[PDB]
């Protein structure tokens, strides 16, 4: 199905790790941030979901 | 109306070289002074703008 999702890379050109940002808040998070380590806080969000 | 602008009431002071003016009475009175401090927290989010 179609979905947004955030995908990173390493040195190698391979895939380290997936969000799939219409599943969870945290997820929502990690997209909007963009980033994977979200530091302690409150942070508004998109409409990802 | 169109005029100067009043920089104040001209006065002078009696400078005679051997004299002081002593206050002999007192008053007390409450100036109101206001300051902000802060404004709105106006978050704007990227879906939906
Ligand atoms: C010093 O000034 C104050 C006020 O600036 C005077 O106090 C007033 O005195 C009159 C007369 O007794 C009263 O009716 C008023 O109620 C008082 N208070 C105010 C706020 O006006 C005081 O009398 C003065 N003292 C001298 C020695 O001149
Ligand atoms: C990339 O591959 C090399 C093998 O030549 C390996 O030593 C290295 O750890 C790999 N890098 C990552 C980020 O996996």
């Amino acid at each position: 199905k179609l979905t947004t999702i955030m995908l990173s890379f390493d040195v190698n050109g391979t895939i380290d790790k997936a969000v799939d940002c219409s599943s969870d808040p945290l997820s929502e998070l990690k997209c909007t941030l963009k980033s994977f380590n979200v530091s302690k806080g409150i942070y508004p969000t998109s409409n990802f979901r | 109306i169109a005029y100067a602008m009043s920089i104040g009431a001209e006065s002078s002071i009696a400078y005679s070289n051997n004299s002081i003016a002593i206050p002999t009475n007192f008053s007390i009175q409450v100036t109101t002074e206001v300051l902000p401090v802060s404004v709105s927290k106006t978050s704007v989010d990227c879906t939906m703008y």
